[PDB]
């Protein structure tokens, strides 16, 4: 057990980049590219 | 989390009030905010901070204010602002565009006709965002009309109401309108402009009025077209009896003010108990004069020149028209008060203006619009017209559309229905309204302040609902109303399974009498990342006055004896400062009717908006751009994309209580 | 503005503000007589 | 700074009030000065804390009729020691001779005429 004294770091601010199904947020250039845009899941698809 | 509202564009020297939210926890952690400038490292112009806890449910809000503490010259002065936030469990940093645009100046003159060796009597009244008096030196430069600069006068501002030495007109006089701009002189922003023309006001006999039938003549009035010409006292009576001779004219236009004209008449008639009205056909004049007759062929103003002589004396007054143009295409149609924005399942109102070819709003004329309902995902139906005429008081057409739940965008045709207008030669107007999102969520608020507009002190009820929601257990509401680009006040509510849509109260103040906006946004816990969903609408109110001033003669009489002495009482609800001005009411040359002195301090108040439309837009961040803040949180981000006897009299400034009485 | 005979038009500059007056001298071997000032009117016009 | 994450109540002069009242203020924080009933206020008004627990203050005062300036020749009316905000005041010279220039003179917001002529002239004569 332990004593909480400073706190958490929240998550990181996803600045106009379209979230994935993990987190990690790239640009909106990839939106409908057709392949793996997100690079580790096809989470958005964004219906293309 | 960590949602912070702050307004799009702050003000120098004005207390903006930056609100912080908080998701929720069990421990209670303290915030703090700064305004830093564009030197990181190193500067800072203020640092606030605040409260949390769970009385307050990790919600607090603190004034902040910018103060000249930038750098004196360089090759740009605003640098506008970088805004930090100091939290236990986040920070995070953004730049925002900031202006110098704080407070209003309201210059005020006595007259609006000059002639030349006159006094010039004029106040500039200065004021703060918060309507405060905003006690600041001033500086007053007049313009020729010609563009050149005649003479500047400074003079400090002790009372808050400005007042500037009575100016004089040179030997060498340049008739035309006029120019007078003021500014602070050291370091601000928002330049007040007044005009007044110098001119021969010796004497006007008698107001004559003309007010046509129609505004502009149409189809219809082509064949028969009848005006009515009133000439009245300015003593509130009317003319007993006064010959009156009309002229007519064709212009090309409103900057041509010679031009040829009938030589046809020259028509007389007699003025009868104030009111006098002549029929004049179009088709003699365009035959005889014009040279060729047709409607179609003509496309220019139609100038009338009115000459009233009083048979039991000799006296003379004119009048004049700018102009009406006989135009193929109808009047203009426009949307105002009306977001071209769409909310599924919920019935989205619809209110459409018709202008003329001049701005000026038309009543009685029938409108109907075409619109079809698409589905999100497939095939789309044609919705059923609806037809409705626009009313002469109101001026604005009101329609009412239900639309499914499954429809993402609409698109209305807004046309014409009158007997005269025909099928080619109508008017038409296409619009599209996209409606609100990733996580499914919407939000909205009704009534679209169809009430009519409310008063001060009464409480209203607001229903919004969060239809398909990411889920069901909603933390709390949230809905934060602002006015004047600041914000006001913030709300908080809770959310309960009693019903799907709850109504929130909200208390109006005195400080929201021109207008407001009200944003209603709720945040969700995502199992990966969080999404919120936000929505506004205009708020229009009627107009109340704070000090509630009100000016009332003793002596109660339809009828005042020249010389007689009268009292003047004043009453106010707080103690006030008051500037008087007994201005005539035949100053008012013809000058296109010479409007009024002011006529607008709550419109021109309105400007201090920072965004536009109504309310209602795409995803959060535009329709925050819309509404005119820009927020900070970690789900989303905000793109930037001698006697007697001369005029006027009655120049002073006193100190009013709450009942003031002066002798005269 | 298009100055007249001898030009020698000072601080040419491509645009003038409205009201701005700029003065005209004579080209040597020549000098200033009468009203010798071009003064900017609201139109494209100049007063002469 | 670790990539980041007092000063006492400051006097007020004479016939002035501060608008924000606290024991203690963080560095960098301003304060804005107010004052009461029947004063204006001429200065910055704004104080600053600073680093060394002082306030920066600038030239900043808190200011606001009187009896004119009494010659011989001339007569005031009313004769009153002390003028109230809203009243005019009629001067004029003995007879035979009238005064030149404005002959009403107003109180002002305070210590102040419209014209002043102090010592300047009442009249030579009106032929």
């Amino acid at each position: 057990s332990c004593e909480p004294t400073r706190g958490c770091p929240t998550e990181e601010g996803c600045g106009e980049r379209f979230r994935c199904f993990s987190g990690q947020c790239i640009s909106k250039s990839l939106v409908c590219n057709g392949d793996s845009d997100c690079d580790e899941d096809s989470a958005d698809e964004d219906r293309c | 989390t960590y949602v912070i509202s702050a307004p799009k564009i702050f003000r120098v020297g004005a207390s903006e009030n930056i609100v912080i939210q908080v998701y929720g926890y069990t421990e209670a952690f303290d915030a703090t905010i700064s305004i830093k400038s564009y030197p990181d490292k190193k500067f800072s112009y203020s640092s606030g901070h605040v409260h949390l806890s769970s009385e307050n449910k990790f919600q607090n809000s603190a004034i902040l204010t910018i103060q000249p503490k930038q750098l004196p010259g360089g090759q740009n002065p605003v640098s506008y602002v970088y805004l930090e936030v100091v939290s236990k469990h986040f920070s995070k940093s953004k730049r925002m565009p900031i202006t110098y645009d704080n407070g209003f100046l309201f210059i005020h003159t006595d007259k609006p006709v000059y002639t030349p060796d006159q006094s010039v009597k004029v106040r500039v009244y200065s004021l703060n965002d918060d309507l405060k008096p905003a006690k600041r030196e001033t500086v007053l430069t007049f313009i020729d009309p010609e563009g050149s600069e005649v003479d500047m006068v400074e003079e400090i501002d002790h009372i808050g109401i400005i007042s500037f030495p009575d100016f004089k007109i040179p030997s060498n006089p340049r008739y035309g309108m006029w120019t007078i701009k003021a500014k602070y002189k050291e370091d601000f922003s928002t330049t007040g402009t007044a005009y007044f023309e110098v001119k021969e006001y010796v004497l006007p006999h008698f107001s004559v009025s003309i007010e046509p039938e129609y505004n502009f003549i149409g189809y219809k009035n082509f064949k028969n077209f009848e005006i009515t010409i009133k000439a009245r006292y300015f003593y509130n009576k009317v003319v007993t009896e006064a010959d009156v001779y009309i002229t007519f004219g064709i212009r090309e236009d409103l900057k041509d003010d010679q031009k040829e004209m009938m030589q046809t008449a020259m028509q007389n008639t007699m003025l009868i108990n104030g009111i006098a009205q002549v029929t004049f056909d179009s088709e003699t004049a365009v035959k005889e004069l014009s040279y060729y007759s047709l409607e179609d062929l003509n496309n220019k103003y139609l100038y009338i020149a009115v000459t009233v002589i009083e048979s039991t004396g000799g006296f003379s007054e004119e009048a004049e028209i700018p102009g009406i143009k006989y135009v193929l295409s109808p009047y203009k149609l426009n949307l105002v008060a009306t977001p071209l924005f769409l909310k599924p399942g919920i019935p989205y109102p619809i209110k459409v203006q018709v202008k003329d070819s001049l701005d000026q709003l038309v009543g009685g004329v029938p409108v109907t619009l075409n619109a079809q309902t698409i589905d999100v995902n497939q095939e789309t139906s044609d919705l059923d017209p609806s037809k409705s005429v626009t009313r002469v008081d109101d001026g604005v057409a009101s329609f009412v559309l239900n639309l499914p739940s499954g429809v993402t965008v609409l698109e209305f045709n807004v046309k014409t229905d009158a007997p005269d207008l025909p099928e080619e030669n109508q008017a038409r107007e296409g619009y599209r309204a996209i409606a609100y999102s990733l996580s499914q969520s919407y939000l909205y608020i009704d009534w679209t302040d169809n009430h009519k507009a409310l008063l001060v002190g009464e409480h209203l009820n607001i229903i919004v609902t969060p239809k398909s929601p990411y889920i069901d257990k909603i933390t709390h509401y949230n809905y934060l109303i602002l006015s004047k680009g600041k914000i006001i006040h913030f709300g908080t509510r809770e959310k309960f399974s009693d019903a799907s849509y709850q109504s929130i109260n909200i208390p109006v103040t005195q400080n929201m009498v021109p207008s407001s906006r009200l944003l209603v946004y709720y945040i969700v816990t995502g199992e990966q990342t969080a999404e919120l969903v936000s929505d506004s609408v205009w708020l229009n109110i009627e107009e109340k006055c704070g000090n509630q001033l009100q000016v009332h003669l003793s002596p109660d009489a339809d009828a005042y004896s020249p010389g007689q002495t009268v009292s003047l009482n004043m009453a106010t609800g707080m103690d006030s400062w008051v500037a008087l001005a007994a201005v005539d009411s035949a100053v008012y040359g013809v000058q296109r009717g010479a409007k009024k002195p002011l006529e607008r301090v709550f419109q021109f108040l309105e400007k201090s908006d920072l965004g536009c439309g109504a309310g209602g837009g795409l995803n959060n961040a535009n329709v925050f751009h819309l509404a005119g803040l820009t927020f900070l949180t970690n789900a989303n981000a905000d793109d930037s994309q001698r006697s007697y006897f001369p005029e006027s009299w009655l120049w002073e400034v006193h100190l009013v209580p709450r009942r003031k009485q002066l002798q005269f | 503005p298009v100055p007249p005979e001898n030009g020698f038009i000072r601080n040419e500059k491509q645009l003038y503000l409205v009201g701005e007056d700029v003065e005209i001298s004579c080209l040597t071997g020549f000098e200033t007589v009468g009203y010798q000032y071009f003064r900017c009117l609201p139109d494209g016009t100049w007063r002469q | 700074l670790l990539e980041p994450h007092f000063c006492p109540s400051p006097p007020a002069l004479k016939d002035g009030f501060v608008q924000d009242e606290g024991t203690m203020f963080p560095v960098g924080k301003n304060v804005v000065y107010t004052c009461n009933e029947g004063y204006s206020l001429i200065g910055n008004p704004v104080a600053r804390c600073g680093e060394d627990l002082r306030w920066l203050v600038g030239e900043m005062h808190c200011q606001k009729c009187v009896l004119p300036v009494l010659m011989d020749g001339i007569q005031s009316h009313p004769q009153k020691p002390f003028y109230t905000v809203g009243e005019k005041v009629t001067v004029s010279c003995s007879g035979g001779m009238s005064l030149e220039g404005p002959s009403a003179f107003l109180c002002g917001s305070s210590l102040k005429w419209s014209p002043e002529m102090k010592n300047a002239r009442c009249v030579q004569k009106e032929n």
